[PDB]
């Protein structure tokens, strides 16, 4: 590297091959004075925002615009200006072709000075005719200027073998230019006289002139291939204004333009395109004994020396320059940190590197000196830039072998903390409700009212209300009542009653509705009435007439539904009003409203029909009353619970009212209700731990996000402090997903490391003593601009895949089965073993896989072990011992790799586990439990050839069944006791998915259940 | 006056353009090459020898029969000052009385 | 055949004149996307024949492939340009895959990973390298060979065995050929090496088949004749490109090849002079009965 | 009509205590917001001249000095003496007491 602002050299390039240039012909003079469409002496420049022409660039046929544009009088639009220039060049064209014939002067030379001053005197109307016959040059180039035809000091004056000219107006400002930073810069090249040029023969005569001439403002040379012979540049005190912070004079403007041109040429050098000049920089000659150290001209002289040497910048320069980027470059160059290169500018001669790729010292002779004593440890090849993307991209770390303290990582992340900012929340739960239903069976069992579990007594807590409000606010739906009513009708029209052989209900039942909210932003009724009348549910029969009741209707009447108001009796009624709003926050008044509302609903049912109840708060009186009253007088019933909100409500459905029947509650209903209250308790304990909806994160909670911000100067090997910071965030994050972004933050290129913390990451971070450190190379290679995004709490939007769901299932049952202080063994650990995140922090591992992993070896509190030995073999468990076997997904993987069956693989594995010392074990087998279903797009079946063929993973393996597994297991161990685990229908596993901040998309978890019943596991003790 | 950007264009117009005139043109330095260094030692100290800094611009004698032109620096300056004063009397919001 | 018998890159490879010729060729040559052309050629040659184990073919539809070294800059569709047409089956000689992952430290959708050092990830039935050994290297044949070593080792250990992979090799050396013959050729079922050609270079595309099955299997003389003729045609076309002038030059009649024009004027239907007749006939003797065009204006 | 008849501003500017004649804002919301954009752009360039972002990446400020700075810049009332009091010292109010 960083000279004052950083540059990315790493090698250095230069244009090697060179175009030798042609010279003037008068045929070419007429050709480019005729402003053709293909070529013309001007070229427009435009804005980068509007693409409107705000400046023009002109060249060789005209340079003599040194007079004032008030004297010239050009218009303001580019089209009128270019046709004006066309017709004035046409008039002067006719004049000069009058005075010179093309036939005799077909191929004779000219003074370019006389040509430019001729077109300038013609545009300024300043009596060009004395200048006219000096057009065709004599034997030499400059003696016609020394022996003057007419002395014209307004254009050029002589000084005794030294010619002074006033080169002006390389560019020309159009009036729509308004010093915008997105507008292109001008480098003070549009003023009257930005500098003066001293054309003469030899540098010795020119320096003998400079003995007497002033050299206050510095003098600039070109030294490579001058425009019209060897000369100098004498800038004046006119300054550049178009950079808003910085005000630079003329000489700094010219040197900055030339050095940026050399920076452009150093990138485009591809060893095949010869350019028009070998180098570009100017090399200040006599001002070094005038101005001194730590001046802007001196610093740009240093940069021009490095540019002539052939260095390349850090930031990729634009093709079209802007005042914004130019001022940013000037702010970077006047910053700090004086030098790291061994190079310094000189006045005696110019210097190029000993290993420079430029050949300009051998190309032209005078002025260019090769140096031998100065050497560079850098490379030779070119450099390329990477293609920027507007989206944030993922990154994955790789661990080295060194380690520092986790307290050092804490100190560095406290230094680099950018925690207090509000993230975007998202949604924890998308999709639809879940079918949780049970029917009444007559010959099933019998239970009593007092046996039923209830709501927990810690229901009205502020923390419970906090969790349920967090869940109901995080969850994303359309209309919840729409979802609930569609679910309850699709479960209501399923089975048949024992009296009639046909079905439950038919088409045209003349139904009634209770408790209409009637506010749904349009269609002022519940949103199922019109699609259910049209039959859009496609699993129901359409009714005949619909009446909506309740004290919030729009079309019906408003009636207190608790007190019995008699109305017309209908074959089917549907209650939807709660007992909370009509209640006054008491379980007693809630139960009493259930009593009265159910009594009115029974007495208004048109007997032989059915009704549906919803119950928010069931109590002993509620269950005992409905068992003593309704269950005798009903034919059949139904109780279901679709689930979009964390609540204790269920949907009770009756069938065949007012017929007596010996009928009580059953143990299947009991198991359903036990599991319902249990999954309520588990999901409430999940929602109690999660932070709120609209909070700000500060690294205080165990779950949440974390970001830090560092800046990277060039491709420099960055410091150990930032390395400890990034590796400490890696140890904080625990091998989860992370995204980065690279962008110029407000004048400096910044780096962001965006990911999320978890309690499993916390136990991982507490597991290891020292944190390992990472490879900086994977971050230091990137040179593209990764545009950032807002911080979101949830990366995933569409929902977790069912394979992520089964991985979460498996991780949960392994973490539940493992205990604290235990040696384990993981068969098929995968790329990164999640068993490090599952087990407690004090229990060691003996884990091994065929896949070579990159886990941090060493610097642990309790020891780890990582190796590869082709685990389906013997001899090694006699070496290393364990207590409990965890073989997840490696059975089918090894069987598909070795093309062998599950029977042979399992008997070999149970043989080498008879070699083992473990008493308990649990492995991932692939056994069908239910009748196979050939799940669409995830799991199809195969009867004969006995395969599965996952199409999502593109994977395939056989399956073995539980009786053959029992045969092999009892042939191995005559003492073992096997327990097949049931499927996690109580949703205990859901905390490990929620605390990792990932939504679920409940169709995926339905497919996950239907899949987990096709590859379960078991628990086998060696005793029993 | 240092940074012209600080003066607002549409809400300080005459000040903005007068500052633009001042930064755009005002007399420039120059030099004349007087004297001899041979018999007379160089009496200057800070400049190089026998050079004479002049606060305005010169161009030497085109011809020895002088006649009028307006294409020079101070008539240029007077013309721009009169252009400002014409613009100032042109803008009606300043004086409604004339 | 044996490893030591193979001819190699010429030792005059890093010349400025060789870089001049290869840059002249790669700048004069006209394409759409070169990576598009190379990947279409390597897939059309990859899905041809059958392996000796299974009677059916090499690979099938829905293989859940992975990609390495995505440049992701192609003026739109920020990924290599074969992913969408190959997923749609627009090549019409391939089977369409099921899932595509792109890796490499210049991706847009995947993750950026040092591919030389082994980072373990999900194992896929087919992976495709396209990462060079130049950008990650530091202009040395030793570090080029070592990057070939490490990248091929990671590609072998992340192959989901029973599958296949494709390697590209810019700088093969004695260590490279000897290592792959002692290591991979035993543990592979079959292989393939092709070279589509749009640029004057020494790189080849090595394709494997049936990883992690032992086999007595070495190099053969047909591969030897292919490699001899490959290096020989590289040498001939480099000697061709070394003589041709540059891209953006001006001609002056100095080179042995190039253009020539002259300009004369013709007053009426006059029998013009002997001087212009000698000039036109001298340009005829200079041009040697090739095509020529005139203009009258 | 859903036409913009009033605006609400907050934390980066509060120092509009002077008279709107002295300020001179236009009447349409679009011209007003682009006018505010370009004036904040000019003062943005000025304050980024006088303070670098690299050294002052994460240092504090007086919100009072910030609001009075943008107010004195909009009212053209010689903000430059108020300018170097931007970055605050150890406490919040002692810089205001010792003026
Ligand atoms: C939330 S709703 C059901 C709304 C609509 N069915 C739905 O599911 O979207 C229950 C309604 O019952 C009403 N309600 C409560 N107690 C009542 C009572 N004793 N008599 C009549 N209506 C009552 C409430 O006003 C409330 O609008
Ligand atoms: C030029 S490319 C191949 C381009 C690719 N075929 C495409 O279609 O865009 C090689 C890529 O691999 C990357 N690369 C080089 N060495 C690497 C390594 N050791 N690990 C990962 N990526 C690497 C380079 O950054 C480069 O983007």
């Amino acid at each position: 590297a960083n000279v004052w602002g950083v540059r990315l050299a790493d090698s250095l390039s230069s244009p090697t091959i060179e175009t030798r240039t042609r010279h003037y012909t008068l045929h070419d003079f007429y050709s480019d004075l005729d402003a053709s469409v293909g070529k013309e002496p001007w070229r427009p420049l435009r804005n980068q925002r509007t693409n409107e022409i705000v400046a023009v660039q002109l060249f060789r046929p005209l340079q003599g615009l040194v007079f004032d544009t008030q004297l010239y009088g050009f218009p303001g639009t580019f089209s009128q200006w270019e046709q004006f220039m066309k017709e004035k060049l046409r008039v002067l064209k006719y004049e000069v072709l009058r005075i010179y014939p093309i036939s005799t002067y077909n191929h004779d030379r000219v003074n370019v000075f006389v040509a430019n001053a001729l077109v300038g005197a013609f545009l300024s109307n300043q009596a060009f005719y004395d200048l006219l016959p000096l057009l065709i040059v004599n034997d030499t180039m400059i003696s016609d200027l020394l022996g003057t035809g007419a002395a014209l000091s307004q254009f050029f004056q002589s000084h005794g073998e030294v010619l002074e000219v006033a080169a002006g107006r390389k560019y020309l400002q159009m009036n729509n230019y308004s010093n915008d930073d997105d507008d292109p810069p001008l480098f003070a090249k549009d003023l009257s006289d930005y500098a003066k040029a001293f054309y003469s023969d030899t540098y010795e005569v020119l320096d003998r002139f400079f003995w007497t001439h002033d050299s206050s403002a510095g003098v600039l040379v070109h030294y490579d291939k001058p425009t019209n012979g060897n000369h100098y540049i004498l800038g004046t005190l006119t300054q550049m204004v178009s950079a808003p912070p910085h005000i630079i004079n003329a000489t700094d403007a010219l040197l900055l333009e030339s050095c940026l041109e050399q920076f452009a040429a150093n990138v485009r050098a591809r060893s095949a395109q010869p350019v028009t000049r070998l180098d570009q920089c100017y090399h200040l000659r006599w001002g070094a004994q005038y101005v001194g150290e730590d001046s802007l001209t001196y610093r740009l002289g240093v940069l021009s020396l490095l540019a002539t040497n052939g260095y390349q910048l850090a930031r990729p320069i634009p093709k079209q320059l802007t005042n914004r980027w130019l001022s940013s470059f000037v702010s970077q160059v006047v910053s700090d940190g004086i030098n790291e290169t061994p190079l310094w500018p000189q006045e005696r001669y110019v210097q190029i590197a000993y290993d420079s790729p430029s050949v300009v010292d051998g190309a032209t002779q005078y002025g260019y000196v090769r140096r031998n004593q100065l050497r560079l440890g850098m490379r030779i090849s070119a450099l390329q830039s990477l293609s920027d993307t507007p989206a944030p991209v993922q990154w994955l770390p790789q661990y080295t072998i060194d380690q520092v303290a986790v307290d050092e990582g804490d100190a560095m992340v406290s230094q680099l903390t950018q925690l207090p900012l509000r993230p975007d929340y998202g949604s924890i739960w998308i999709g639809e409700a879940l079918s949780y239903y049970v029917d009444y069976n007559r010959s099933h069992r019998v239970v009593l009212s007092s046996e039923l579990p209830q709501l927990p007594d810690t229901y009205f807590d502020g923390d419970e209300q906090y969790g349920r409000s967090l869940f109901s606010l995080a969850r994303k739906v359309g209309d919840r009542s729409l979802v609930k009513d569609t679910a309850v009708l699709k479960h209501a029209y399923q089975a048949i009653d024992p009296n009639t052989g046909k079905e439950y209900l038919r088409a045209g039942q003349s139904v009634a509705y209770f408790g209409a909210s009637a506010g749904h932003s349009g269609a002022d009724q519940p949103l199922v009435i019109e699609p259910w009348m049209q039959g859009k549910i496609s699993g129901v029969p359409p009714p005949s007439s619909v009446r909506q009741f309740g004290y919030d209707v729009a079309k019906g009447a408003i009636v207190d539904l608790a007190r019995p108001f008699p109305s017309g009796d209908y074959q089917f009624v549907y209650s939807d009003v709660d007992q909370v709003v009509d209640g006054h926050d008491d379980l007693s008044i809630s139960s009493g409203l259930v009593e009265s509302l159910l009594d009115s609903c029974v007495h208004a049912t048109a007997p032989g029909g059915s009704f549906v109840m919803k119950i928010n708060f069931p109590t002993r009186t509620v269950w005992h009353y409905i068992e003593q009253k309704i269950l005798p007088n009903v034919t059949s019933y139904m109780l279901i619970k679709p689930f979009v909100t964390n609540n204790v409500e269920v949907f009770f459905v009756a069938f065949g009212v007012h017929q007596q029947s010996a009928l009580t509650w059953t143990s299947g209903v009991y198991f359903f209700l036990v599991d319902h209250f249990y999954r309520y308790e588990t999901l409430s304990a999940i929602s109690r731990q999660l932070p709120s909806f609209g909070y700000v994160d500060d690294g205080s909670s165990v779950t949440g996000i974390e970001i830090i911000s560092i800046e990277n100067p060039g491709f420099s090997n960055m410091t150990q402090a930032a390395r400890v910071g990034i590796s400490g965030l890696c140890a904080n994050v625990g091998n989860a997903r992370k995204s980065i972004a690279i962008y110029e933050s407000h004048g400096a290129r910044v780096l962001t490391i965006t990911s999320r913390r978890s309690p499993a990451s916390a136990r991982r971070k507490a597991r290891l003593r020292y944190l390992p450190l990472i490879d900086p190379r994977s971050l230091e290679v990137q040179a593209r601009t990764i545009l950032p995004s807002n911080p979101v709490l949830f990366d995933n939007i569409n929902g977790a895949s069912p394979h992520v769901c089964l991985t979460m299932m498996y991780n949960f049952e392994v973490s539940s089965a493992v205990y604290d202080g235990d040696v384990v063994l993981d068969l098929g650990t995968g790329p990164e073993a999640k068993i490090l995140e599952l087990i407690p922090s004090t229990s060691p591992v003996t884990c091994v896989d065929i896949r070579p992993t990159a886990q941090p070896n060493g610097c642990w509190n309790v020891r780890t072990t990582f190796l590869e030995l082709d685990y389906l073999s013997d001899g090694w468990i006699t070496g290393v011992r364990g207590d409990i076997v965890t073989c997840m997904l490696s059975l089918g993987a090894a069987a598909a790799g070795k093309s062998m069956t599950f029977d042979a693989a399992f008997q070999q594995l149970v043989r080498v586990l008879t070699r083992s010392t473990a008493n308990v074990l649990l492995i991932q087998v692939n056994c069908p439990t239910d009748v196979i279903r050939t799940i669409k797009g995830y799991l199809e079946i195969d009867q004969t050839n006995k395969r599965y063929k996952f199409p999502k993973f593109g994977r395939d393996e056989p399956y073995s069944d539980m009786d053959s597994l029992e045969r092999i297991c009892r042939a191995a161990w005559p003492n073992c006791s096997i327990t097949w685990v049931p499927l996690s229908y109580d949703l205990r596993w859901t905390k490990l998915a929620l605390l990792e901040s990932t939504t679920l998309s409940s169709a995926s978890v339905r497919i996950a259940e239907l899949m987990y019943k096709y590859m379960p596991i078991m628990r086998i003790d060696i005793h029993g | 006056f240092m940074n012209i950007q600080l003066i607002s264009p549409i809400d300080a117009p005459i000040l903005r353009q007068w500052a633009e005139i001042i930064h755009r043109y005002w007399p420039n330095p120059s030099q004349i090459r007087y004297g001899t260094p041979n018999v007379f030692g160089s009496a200057n100290l800070f400049t190089p020898p026998e050079v004479l800094l002049l606060p305005i611009d010169h161009q030497p004698a085109n011809v020895t029969t002088p006649t009028l032109d307006f294409t020079n620096e101070l008539t240029n300056w007077r013309a721009r000052v009169c252009e400002l004063m014409k613009n100032l009397v042109d803008n009606q919001r300043y004086q409604p009385g004339w």
